[PDB]
């Protein structure tokens, strides 16, 4: 979850 | 071991038109993602022959949700807890689907009284160049203000936790937050229904002293319309809209993706192909400010992307 005016605030996938 | 279950092949996902979309295997399609809930190996553990149903009636998006299997894990003979797979799903889809095909069903009789949200920017239609089926498309605008936006919303933003790596969920109560629709007409029963194709949020992020600078966040085209042109009407629409608006600089991204700047470079090379700034005899004499400033001016594109779009017409001017 992102701070403001953000939506891309997740977790990058690390296989 | 037959007890460990890759969460991205687990996850049935469906837009449900017609009854018989529930037992059509063509009709479902699959995360990408599923990392930020099944970790980064993305799998879930108590359950033998997993089934996760993940379905949405298309236009509205209600939603069936239930947890199937074959068998699990019992503590008493396995000494061990199967995952709560059920909790995990709860966390990021609203309350209040429903858990079973009957009722689903009974929820999809009603679904011509779903309509679009928003004020319409644009229709469009893909054609048969062969005596065939004509499809037509309509983008939205759409805010909060609109009757039941909200609730749609979330049942919507889920889809971007499959779809979009670091997707996350954005706070509605910010106003600076806008929201452009894509939707497909079809008829059923001699009457005319909205079935849900993609979106897109936009934050109109503040330039002191009285300038925006809109920033595309979140773009996501629905699996089962993707490669068909609908990315590249909404982002072309998209542009068309913020133009209106003197106060607006030019459009940007969040963390952009790959895939992203492609569908970018295509519409913004599209839109400018044929603008004086960007004429053959310009293009080689190399790049020029003007050509940022026309883009700008004409289409709201940021000077790094316009610069972009001299590079490739340049490529496709010359052999
Ligand atoms: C970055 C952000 O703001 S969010 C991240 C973007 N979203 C995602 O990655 C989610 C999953 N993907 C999608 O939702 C979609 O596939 C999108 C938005 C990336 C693209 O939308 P689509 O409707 O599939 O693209 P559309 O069919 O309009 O493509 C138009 C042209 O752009 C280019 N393009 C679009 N997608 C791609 C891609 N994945 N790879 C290379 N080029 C692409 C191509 O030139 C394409 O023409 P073609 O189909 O003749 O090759
Ligand atoms: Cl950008």
């Amino acid at each position: 979850k992102g701070g403001k005016g953000l939506g891309k605030g997740g977790a990058k996938r690390h296989r | 071991a037959e007890y460990k279950c890759n969460t991205n092949t687990a996850i049935e996902l469906k837009l449900v038109r017609f009854p018989e979309d529930l037992e059509n295997d063509i009709r479902t399609f699959f995360p990408e993602y599923t990392h930020q809930l099944f970790g980064d190996d993305e799998t879930a553990f108590g359950y033998k022959g997993l089934k996760i149903l993940l379905y949405y009636i298309a236009g509205s998006l209600s939603t069936m949700f239930r947890v199937e299997y074959a068998s699990k894990v019992d503590e008493n003979f396995d000494c061990v807890e199967a995952d709560d797979v059920e909790g995990k799903i709860r966390q990021i889809i609203p309350p209040g689907f429903c858990t079973n095909t009957n009722d689903f069903l009974s929820l999809l009789e009603k679904e011509v009284d779903f309509k679009p949200f928003g004020t319409l920017l644009h229709t469009y239609s893909v054609l048969s160049p062969t005596g065939g089926e004509n499809f037509t498309f309509q983008i939205y605008k759409a805010d909060m203000t609109c009757r039941g936006f909200r609730e749609y919303h979330e049942r919507l933003q889920t889809f971007l936790m499959w779809f979009i790596e670091t997707a996350s969920f954005i706070d509605v109560d910010d106003e600076r937050w806008h929201y452009f629709l894509v939707f497909e007409k079809y008829n059923k029963d001699g009457a005319t229904l909205f079935a849900t194709v993609g979106y897109m949020t936009v934050y109109n992020y503040y330039v002191y002293p009285d300038k925006t600078r809109p920033r595309v966040s979140q773009m996501l085209i629905l699996t089962p319309f993707q490669g068909q042109g609908h990315g590249a009407q909404l982002l072309e629409t998209v542009h068309r809209y913020y133009t209106e608006f003197p106060t607006v600089l030019d459009i940007t991204a969040e963390d952009p993706s790959k895939s992203y700047v492609k569908l970018r470079d295509f519409v913004l090379v599209k839109l400018c192909q044929d603008l004086p700034c960007f004429s053959r005899e310009k293009l080689m004499q190399g790049f020029n400010e003007d050509m940022a400033i026309e883009a700008q001016q004409k289409f709201k594109i940021n000077k790094q992307h316009a610069r972009r779009v001299y590079e490739i017409l340049r490529l496709l001017v010359t052999d």
